[PDB]
DNA sequence: GTGCGGA
DNA sequence: TGCTAAGCGCACCTAATTTCCTGACGGCAATCCGCAC
């Protein structure tokens, strides 16, 4: 019965996950769009009924936990293990496995539709936003929840757009090759986690999470995005991540 | 009737702590100027003085042995040390993030409210609160200071500060007026009539003037490279959270031999401190058998095996049946 | 030859024997796999993972373990007691050849080698050459699972990593020029705990590099920019009445103050605090007035605009004629 | 009924020294004014002498030999060099960083307890107060010097000063009244009657107008030249140099009485330079500390200064299983 | 409470 | 409290050659493995 725009302003992540089997570097979509859909089920258990429909995502600065080499290249760090359970979880030394972390200040756009969107869906948003996570990491804190109305009241950064068409076109052989061939040619570019495609099909098995929910057997996709700047950006509708599902895939686009 | 833990059950942490960053200052000039604080590179001309077998103890005795390090110190005309973090409270029962059963939800949300009738969180709120008063945050760099200065903010409520060098690290205190205001918010906090709880911690500490500093060390694997690396943090130097909340957590004075060694451990599911390498709770005064006696066995505990299990839930894990095949 | 391998890897005829006898038993226990769970955590108990040998599509979008190059399939066990298959279709034979190429045609080049040296070659040659597949069974605490949205409810998915594409990006990324960092986190014991041919051979592997453009990574320049200076004068019990400077030679100090401090950090507006009126109302209560006392102003002793807090403490209230004296020194 | 060593023993220093940094004064005028001392850039060309085979001898002795280099000089108006460092004493039972098993921690508490029941921390004291006073933390600045004047100040209090050229390299003193009293005050640091001690020492070298000033060298690790220490802009030495120049203070070794000089304090008592390795298999650090631990056995007295002096530099002293 | 098994 | 409005700021040509750029010794010890018997 309404449709606006809130802006979650320079947010302060620390720790997130950053290790997708291939990747390493920023988290995947499909975390920040979960940060989205767990604010919209916590703001609709306290009486407040809202729908958040699309996220945009803008950069202003990041750090990976790590040092550079002489060389120029990266060398991550991991925290010391604890005790992990299984067969030898009364030892002192525990085992080491693959991650990486890293720290990003971040800005959202987010679309909300609603039966009303004022400044005290902006307080609760506020009163909410302090007990949620973004991928693995905690917030610091942020700056000011507010409404916007064009692109002129937007703060400076650069967005993440989708750029499938660049991978499409190019090379051959296998997706691969063309995906290290566009990366040799424009460099500006950078590969994406984009969502998760189906492995088995759709039953029960034992020892799920929630044992009243259907199950399917994923594997990560992974596409290519690159950056463009607030001050020569078209419309706000192209720069906002949905959610799509056919049968068998399980993704995050921008149409 | 209930028969095992359930096959997947997961807590989170109720204390975030955020990392620290370091700045010098003077002390006559504390609450007015702060400037930065950097890491250089040093690099050493040793000597073998490992223990080698005697065949290779005839070669190598009188070999040098070069070696890359890092260090901080304060400069020539700063002469005190500051630490700024933050700490983020939230409730108990709103921290499972995942519970198959729902009997086992049930009987565990009643043994909580339970805990919050009789003693709400207090004694232990107390506890964290002391180990802000007393300065365990600083490992190493509270030997050989002449004066610690702790200063607490909640909200826009600056509290009056305290004297870190009054304070055993192996006695706990109950009778200090706003120790006792900081930990009844704790409490609160943790009960549930509150949802959200921010901290702000600045420390003060007075080493001297070209002094050493201590920071945080990583842990990184590379082959070409095998030397001490530091943290930066965004430019600075700085000390992780892990290592502030360990120190936080040192408030268990109920393992099984405690009258021998009377200092107070780390929280764990198994006793299992770093400095001690014999584990201090390992059959029956551990975390899984109390849990296994409190909630599927029905039947009252002592009330120190109950502040345990407690402060165990408000450390967080992994919590669940042995995994078959 | 296949001969001083089966004896390096451990009488001189009782050993033939007990390598030869240790595979037979073990390659019921060895499958195939494009996806392993012992990947993320090697604790998860059982043989979980997956065979996924579907068609390509090549115009999707999409990178999958189906539309890129895989060209070595993965073998699998639970135990690395159970492993000696994996090392016997690696040993390379005399035509730089493997294993698993000559059990494909027979050539007899090993037909003669392994019968001078065994007896049951026809057993072992039917179970590598019709292996079973990896089936995803059942799922642990140490399996990624997550929810995801599918059409007014909830899907739960299960994750798992794929190793053949693991070992296909870290081929093809040692000979090419765009970002890439190593990872070097798994030991050799643990790496044997997975249970897989291609982890136990690329235990340290390369990957992309993702990271945002490098105008945005933080400093200390970046850092000192978002932090603020106050003075170092009390007003409170400073030749000031209420707030007000009584004594001209004081001015001198204010001046000297806004000098010392905030002298070389210029600072443009986007990096600048907000002139909250609330402060001055704060000033003004701790003295009353309710009201600025006309002819006075409100200096922040450190300008607002050469770096300084918007703060009770980075104010002094001065006289207009005293005011066009500090404007202008500070300007020049 | 203790075998072995814990799987992780490691102890912490209790002498931290500070970097020094290097200024330039006027004797006269040396207790109002000093001025900085920096670094200059400087490139030499030079003759090919180094020793060559004979083939390439003949092809490369006639070339010129480009090098880069580095220097530190006084002015023309300058004749003194000052030194400032800083130390801070710590507690010796208070040092112990890391030890896996309680009982050997008893244990060790009691053999120092016992050693502060004898000898307070004295003899050793005197011996690190008496290498302040002769200014062994001058290494080549000390060669061709008229006067030498080192200043100790603790609080609030400059201690009279003491002329460094008067004092022997090869004997201590134990008779002087000004290394007795800071000695005592370091002795009950040592003890545990204090919790912290800071002592900053001043020294001034004259060594006459625009002589040159040797301050400390960086190391290098792949393939290099001649690049110097720089603290704060200005020269000055590390740490490890100053403190190993306090250290100088075994005179226990087994063959003393053939050479008669003072070593420093290490492991297996290596001199890098005379080149002999002085306690090699029985007079260890190791096997001292075994045999005083783990067998109960009541050794001479200066074997016990060895094991203190050792403890109180500091190391990784850790068994394998 | 042991010893296996590879790269 | 006010301190100007307009226009414009060259065309040419070039920027050296030789010789060489060190010899030594060395670059840590500890720990980070599930599983079937």
């Amino acid at each position: 019965m309404m449709k606006g725009y809130i802006l979650l302003e320079k947010v302060n992540i620390e720790n997130a996950n950053a290790f997708n089997n291939i990747i390493v570097g920023i988290p995947a979509i499909t975390s920040f769009l979960g940060f989205a859909r767990a604010l919209e089920r916590k703001l609709n258990a306290k009486e407040i009924a809202i729908r958040i429909n699309g996220v945009g995502l803008e950069f202003h600065e990041y750090e990976l936990k790590g040092y550079k080499n002489k060389r120029g290249q990266y060398v991550t760090s991991c925290p010391l293990p604890g005790s992990i359970p299984g067969q030898n979880e009364k030892k002192l030394d525990a085992h080491i496995m693959n991650q990486a972390y890293i720290d990003l200040n971040m800005s959202f756009l987010l679309e909300v539709e609603g039966p009303h969107v004022d400044m005290s869906t902006c307080k609760s948003i506020k009163s909410t936003m302090e007990t949620l996570r973004i991928a693995g990491g905690i917030i610091r804190n942020y700056k000011k929840i507010r409404l916007i109305d064009t692109l002129a009241d937007i703060p400076y950064g650069y967005f993440l757009t989708l750029r499938q068409d660049n991978l499409n076109d190019a090379a051959g052989d296998d997706m691969l090759d063309k995906m290290i061939h566009a990366l040799q040619q424009e460099d500006t570019l950078v590969p994406i986690a984009v969502g998760f495609k189906a492995l088995s099909e759709v039953g029960h098995v034992e020892g799920q999470r929630d044992p009243e929910k259907d199950h399917c057997f994923v594997e990560s996709i992974f596409s290519l995005g690159g950056f463009e700047c607030s001050k020569i950006l078209e419309d706000i509708n192209s720069c906002l991540w949905r959610y799509k599902t056919e049968e068998g895939l399980y993704l995050c686009t921008i149409i | 009737t209930l028969k095992s833990r359930p096959e997947n059950l997961s807590f989170a942490r109720c204390l975030n702590t955020t990392e620290a960053k370091f700045w010098q200052t003077d002390f006559l000039k504390r609450h007015t100027f702060k400037l930065p604080l950097l890491i250089t590179d040093k690099a050493v001309l040793a000597s073998k003085g490992h223990e080698m077998p005697p065949d290779k103890l005839e070669k190598e005795i009188m070999d040098p042995n070069p070696q890359k390090s890092q260090s901080c110190t304060l400069s020539t005309e700063c002469d005190t040390l500051r630490i700024d973090f933050g700490i983020k409270v939230l409730p108990v029962k709103e921290s499972m993030y995942s519970c198959s059963d729902y009997n086992y939800r049930t009987a565990i949300y009643q043994k909580i409210d339970e805990y919050i009738a009789e003693d709400g969180f207090l004694t232990l709120a107390k506890r964290y609160v002391n180990n802000i008063a007393n300065a365990r945050f600083l490992w190493r760099n509270r030997k050989g200071a002449e004066i610690i200065e702790t200063i607490v903010t909640i909200e826009d409520k600056e509290y009056p500060s305290f004297n870190s060098k009054s304070f055993n690290l192996d006695t706990f205190v109950e009778d200090n007026a706003t120790i006792n205001e900081i930990a009844q918010q704790i409490a609160d906090t943790f009960a549930g009539k509150r949802e959200y709880l921010n901290i702000y911690v600045t420390c003060f500490v007075k080493i001297g003037c070209a002094m050493e500093v201590y920071p945080s060390q990583e842990m990184t694997f590379d082959d070409d490279d095998k030397g001490k690396k530091l943290f930066k943090f965004e430019g600075s130097a700085g000390m992780h959270s892990q290592k502030i909340n360990n120190a936080l957590r040192t408030i268990d004075t109920w393992y099984p031999d405690y009258t021998t060694y009377e200092f107070p451990i780390p929280v764990e599911n198994y006793g299992a401190a770093r400095s001690i390498g014999i584990p201090f709770r390992p059959d029956t005064k551990s975390f899984y058998k109390l849990i296994d006696r409190m909630i599927l066995k029905n039947e009252d505990l002592p009330i120190e095996d109950k502040h345990y299990v407690m402060a165990i839930l408000i450390r967080g894990g992994m919590f669940s049946k042995k995994q078959e095949k | 030859m296949l001969r001083n391998k089966i004896l390096a890897a451990i009488p001189e005829e009782q050993k033939i024997n007990k390598y030869i006898e240790g595979l037979f038993q073990s390659i019921d226990k060895n499958h195939l796999a494009t996806h392993v769970a012992k990947f993320t955590e090697t604790n998860s108990p059982g043989n979980i993972g997956a065979y996924d040998i579907l068609s390509s599509d090549m115009n999707c979008g999409y990178l999958d373990t189906a539309n890129a190059g895989w060209k070595e399939p993965d073998i699998v066990t639970n135990d690395a007691k159970y492993k000696r298959p994996q090392g016997f279709v690696a040993m390379e034979m005399s035509d730089g050849r493997t294993v698993m190429e000559h059990l494909q045609e027979d050539s007899a080049e090993l037909r003669h080698e392994m019968e001078e040296l065994t007896d049951k070659y026809d057993e072992i040659r039917d179970g590598i050459l019709n292996m079973p597949s990896m089936q995803p069974y059942r799922t642990n605490q140490f399996i990624k699972q997550v929810f995801f949205p599918v059409g007014g409810s909830y899907h739960l998915l299960s994750i798992l990593p794929s190793t053949v594409l693991n070992y296909e990006v870290s081929d093809r990324l040692y000979r090419s020029k765009i970002p890439k960092i190593r990872l070097r986190l798994l030991s050799s014991n643990a790496a044997s705990t997975t249970g897989s041919r291609l982890v136990s051979k690329n235990k340290w592997p390369l990957v992309f590099q993702a990271l945002p453009p490098k105008f945005l990574e933080k400093n200390l320049a970046k850092a000192l920019d978002k932090e603020y200076l106050l003075p170092d004068i009390n007003i409170d019990e400073l030749g000031v009445d209420n707030g007000c400077l009584i004594d001209e030679a004081l001015l001198p100090l204010i001046i000297d103050e806004g000098k010392r401090k905030g002298e070389g950090n210029y600072r443009p507006r986007h990096l600048r605090d907000e002139r909250k009126e609330e402060t001055v109302q704060a000033f003004l209560d701790k003295y009353g007035y309710c009201n600025i006392p006309v002819g006075y102003e409100v200096h922040h002793i450190v300008p607002l605009s050469q770096g300084g807090a918007d703060s009770i403490k980075n104010m002094i209230m001065l006289s207009i004629e005293h005011h066009e004296r500090v404007t202008e020194a500070h300007a020049s």
